[PDB]
């Protein structure tokens, strides 16, 4: 992973270059934006377990099917392995947030669960809707701003799972 | 389900090692399933790009025999 | 950085990052307006940094240029000076980041092999770096230079 | 099979010791010392009645 | 404690602490004359946190002073806000520490195993506690009320 | 492990009680001696290599037979632990000053030495007079305040390995 | 491990002998008792949380001060760890009784604990009457006939620990 | 107090206490809560009193604080309003006692000798109270300053 | 003498301090008993002879031998010296339980009490128990509420001649 400061300097290392008066601008813009991060990080922590049972009761009352017998959360195993999945998310979105960076979710996330999910016939769409709606769900608690920050990184798990 | 075909690549960050460690980077393993979770998030702690995961053995979707 | 080791270290766990950590990122963010400020500062002083400290070097260790050395001639000279100036951009890159980090990863895993192959003396590397703190240190304010100097000392030591 | 006793049963707590309070230690004294001139400190600033 | 995770932390690395950590420790120790005031004041009022927060918990959630409920019962509820006066306690003690540290070792880890073994629901102490947040931040100013709730908040997500 | 805060804390929860103004004034008294404290950390983490290199100077000076053929620090292997354990030594004992509190060397250094260096045979007077050469070293290094309570540290490892 | 038909077999095995009459009294005695232990086990594995849970009552009941502020099962991490070393005593006295013989409680559970206890601080009384408190727990539950088969075990485990 | 005079009064006619002494206690502690407003309303504004009352006689007695008055100086002004703060609190006494005892057994018996060893002028302490009554009167509404100006009047009439 | 307002008074003048809302606790504390201790008060003095009868021929009944030839009590001048000190106690007690302190017991009766008893030839263990007669007497007429705090003002009258 890297963060908005290791990204800046790995891409003025890759051409060699020195900070410019763009990556201070970049690195200002960062330091400024992170208190609001903090709270936000806090936040969400305090409420990660409400988060989840709120925007899993969304998702399978959305798709009642999924959790009634044949759909693909139709057990105790494969329902929490379910919650287990979006309480990943949400934590791993709240990483990236702290970072400012989409990268985590690209070594840590993203690496292997597509086809992982597709071998074991998981419904990409119903994982999107779940993101979505663990999306709203932390929106509506942690403010306007942080609700656009924390949605940039739901909807780059959303686009990577599409 | 009970089996996960996993090809994966492991580069190395930390240090240059005398060893060849072809062995060790870009492998293809069985992983039985519910050991994937901690091996994906091992392989993806470690650095690794994982390249392709399969299913060999079971049916995915089967609720008795897992 | 400290943000990514905090996140890292919060991974390890499998849980969010606890307050602590928390005002641990609050006290890096509070930090970062005089640390760029700093690496903003080394930046601006590029050329001047270099050129005396490669003329230290070169004076306190004249075999390097003399023949023989391994800076002997007006490329491998240059080749000494475009080192010194890798180093130096690093060091900007560790002020701004907090720590040692991307200096580690850029230009210490693997130097000893590296200028094993180059044929590059590993003490003259010592003391061009030396010579390189000593000038940014002097073109800073006594509040910037001890954690300027730092990030060289550990750049000399894991070159020595 | 040589033994069947346990090597490392558990690990002696080293939560507290019996005395030694480091109470007495110089650098603690000359703390206790500053803080009686912080409060006399914050005494000076109430009104002199 | 700020200053034992710093230790622990650079001790899984094998290394001296580095002047980040140095300084976060040097803030902390800074900051530690405002902890001590906010603990003194939590402190000082913990009788009428306690019954305000037995309160509020028990309007907002009747069914455990109801029959059948774990806090049914004169005894039961003594032993509902004596456990309410625990957390208090670690509250402020994980805030002169400035980490849940000892709240986490005191009063977090197997704590679902002993709840468990004492038939206490967790959402009822996720409410109880999330009622001590409300009155204990309102007895303090927005800055130290802020950093108040902070410990309640890790306690709510521990417990929950 | 614990600091001073912890010990504090420590003993007012097994009374299971408030802090009280006794407490208090000893958390005043830890957070005074702080500054001076991280101080003196950041002089001996700075100053580590010279420490160790005028110390095991010292020590293979007054027992040369250490480092004559078959003593216990003549290989480059036997050396490089007896500089190893020096440096851990120092190690400690500057988070020991910086937690004001001497748990940390029952706990992570005192524990089993002395029957480790038994079955290694490793000279443990000799490992005394390592030490006692690193406390000089560090007392001129870091003052007179500093060097009283590095002093305290370094005695707390020479009598728990005495 | 060792029950009561493999102990009678390797007695006979030491000796080189086919079974004699003696033996099969034995071997009939242990089929006679079969059924009366299957019952006791299924009883316990059925309420053995609900044991737990009054066994620890009743010895927090008589001894108060263990869980309060000082006691060694003050704190939710000592309070879960006893209820987990009650949790082996009750399985593994479950486990003694339908094998009919006391061997595993030496192999699995009497092993080493004295040391592991005093090297902890446990106080090993009132861990002895905390498996009595079990003993009564479990006697009452399952009944006139089992209760004297189980103390047999019980008290084997509190007399290997004091 | 009303209660302290009423029985030392039945004991020194060795008798019980009448049905009119009981009635006046009963009156006493009947009124206990608003006179311990009244001692709430004065203990509040102390400092507000000390300050106005002070500024109030200097005005009215320059002679004190110029030079060749007991009061010239900061320390010396600085004592003179000390006894003034002293007097306050004894006047607070008496309204919670509802009767002036604290303030005749702490600030008059010998009030004379003492003020005479120390050269402080006893129109000057008169003076002094008389601002204090009008000071602290005026924060209090009509029944409770009056009240409150009996007090004042005892003490200015002890001082004179 | 002192009653608790000037006890508290005290408190707070020895202290050099003005009021704390503890010290406005007390002050409403007293205040609020006192319409219970003036009905108590004049029930005790409308009552005092009718307490003293039943205080004396109960302890004249369990104790014989006071009002015998060679008694304390024997002669009618001791007699009513007898039953003058039961009136004396009675009367001091309700002085104390008005000013709701216990000083004017030790200024004008505990003083030298028992001293003059003992040279006087007074049993002082027949005197307790006739303070302890005259406790139960008047608790039955002043009511439980007021009989609770007359006790403490018999107890301290109790002890100290005990
Ligand atoms: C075959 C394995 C399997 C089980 C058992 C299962 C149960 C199950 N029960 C659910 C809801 C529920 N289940 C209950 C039942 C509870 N109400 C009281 O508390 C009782 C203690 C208890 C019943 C005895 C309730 C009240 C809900 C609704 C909860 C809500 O909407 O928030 C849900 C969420 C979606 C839904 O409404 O169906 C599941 C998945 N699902 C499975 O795939
Ligand atoms: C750290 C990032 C990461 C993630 C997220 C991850 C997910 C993951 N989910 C799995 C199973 C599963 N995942 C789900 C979740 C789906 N079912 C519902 O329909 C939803 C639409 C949806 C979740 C919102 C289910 C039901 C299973 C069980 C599949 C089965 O056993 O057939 C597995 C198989 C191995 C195991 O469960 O132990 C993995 C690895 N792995 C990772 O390394
Ligand atoms: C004994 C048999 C054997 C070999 C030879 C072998 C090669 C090998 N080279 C590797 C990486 C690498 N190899 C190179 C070398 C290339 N880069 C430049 O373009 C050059 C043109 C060129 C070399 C001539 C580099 C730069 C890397 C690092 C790639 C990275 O950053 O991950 C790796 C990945 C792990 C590591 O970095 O150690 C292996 C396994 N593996 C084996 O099992
Ligand atoms: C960003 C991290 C990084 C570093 C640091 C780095 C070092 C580096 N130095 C090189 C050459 C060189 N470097 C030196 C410098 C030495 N001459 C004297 O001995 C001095 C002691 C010393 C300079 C202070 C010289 C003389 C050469 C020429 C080697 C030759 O031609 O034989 C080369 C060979 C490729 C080239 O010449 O462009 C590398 C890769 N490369 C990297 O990617
Ligand atoms: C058997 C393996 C082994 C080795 C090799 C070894 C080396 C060794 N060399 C030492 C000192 C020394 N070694 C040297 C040698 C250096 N002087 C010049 O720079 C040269 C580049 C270089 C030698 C060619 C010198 C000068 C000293 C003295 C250091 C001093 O007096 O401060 C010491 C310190 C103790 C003593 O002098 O008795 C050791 C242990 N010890 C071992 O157990
Ligand atoms: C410092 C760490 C620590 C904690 C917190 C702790 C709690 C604790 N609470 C207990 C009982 C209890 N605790 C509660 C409290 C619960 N009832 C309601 O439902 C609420 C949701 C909730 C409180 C907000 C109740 C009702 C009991 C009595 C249970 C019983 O008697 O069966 C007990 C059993 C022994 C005793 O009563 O002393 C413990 C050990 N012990 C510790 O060592
Ligand atoms: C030596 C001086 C002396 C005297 C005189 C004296 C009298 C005396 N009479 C008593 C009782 C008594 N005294 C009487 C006598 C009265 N009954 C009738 O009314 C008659 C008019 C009258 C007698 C002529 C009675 C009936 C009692 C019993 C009272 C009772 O038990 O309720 C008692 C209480 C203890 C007891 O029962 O013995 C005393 C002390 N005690 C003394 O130390």
């Amino acid at each position: 992973m890297q963060d908005a400061i290791t990204s800046v300097i790995n891409t003025y290392d890759v051409q060699g270059k020195y900070f410019d008066t763009s990556a201070f601008d970049k690195l200002k813009a960062y330091y400024a934006t992170g208190e609001l991060r903090v709270r936000a990080a806090g936040t969400i922590s305090a409420n990660a377990a409400t988060i989840i049972k709120e925007a899993s009761a969304k998702l399978f009352s959305n798709q009642p099917d999924l959790v009634r017998p044949g759909g693909n959360a139709y057990t105790t195993r494969r329902y929490a392995a379910c919650v287990r999945d979006m309480d990943y998310f949400l934590r791993y979105a709240t990483y990236a947030m702290l970072a400012g960076d989409t990268s985590i979710l690209d070594e840590r996330v993203l690496n292997g669960l597509k086809e992982t999910y597709n071998s074991l016939g998981v419904p990409i769409s119903s994982t999107v809707q779940g993101i979505q709606a663990m999306k709203e769900v932390t929106g509506s608690l942690v403010g306007s701003g942080a609700a656009k920050e924390m949605g940039v990184y739901f909807d780059y798990l959303s686009s990577g799972l599409s | 389900t009970r089996l996960f075909k996993v090809t994966a690549l492991i580069p190395s960050y930390k240090k240059v090692r005398g060893g060849r460690e072809l062995q060790n980077t870009y492998f293809t393993k069985l992983v039985e399933y519910d050991r994937w979770f901690a091996e994906q998030q091992r392989i993806q702690k470690q650095g690794g790009k994982i390249l392709s995961v399969k299913m060999v053995a079971g049916k995915p979707g089967l609720n008795t025999g897992v | 950085s400290v943000v990514t080791k905090a996140i890292v270290s919060a991974d390890a766990e499998a849980r969010y990052l606890s307050p602590g950590e928390l005002d641990r990122i609050r006290g890096f963010v509070s930090s970062g307006e005089r640390r760029l400020r700093v690496a903003q500062t080394l930046t601006e002083s590029r050329e001047r940094i270099i050129k005396q400290a490669g003329d230290q070097l070169f004076q306190k260790r004249p075999d390097l240029v003399s023949p023989g050395g391994n800076a002997y001639g007006a490329e491998r000279t240059a080749s000494c000076l475009r080192d010194l100036d890798y180093y130096l951009r690093l060091v900007t890159f560790g002020i701004v980041a907090g720590d040692v980090t991307p200096i580690e990863e850029i230009g210490v895993i693997g130097v000893k092999e590296m200028y094993r192959n180059l044929e590059v003396p590993l003490p003259g590397m010592v003391e061009a770096v030396k010579a390189m703190k000593s000038v940014a240190t002097g073109l800073l304010s006594g509040d910037d230079s001890a954690e300027v100097g730092y990030y060289f000392d550990y750049l000399a030591g894991a070159l020595a | 099979k040589q033994s069947a006793e346990v090597v490392v049963p558990s690990f002696k707590p080293v939560t507290s010791p019996r005395g030694m309070d480091m109470s007495q230690t110089p650098l603690m004294l000359q703390a206790m010392g500053d803080i009686a001139e912080a409060e006399q400190e914050v005494a000076l600033q109430k009104p002199l009645f």
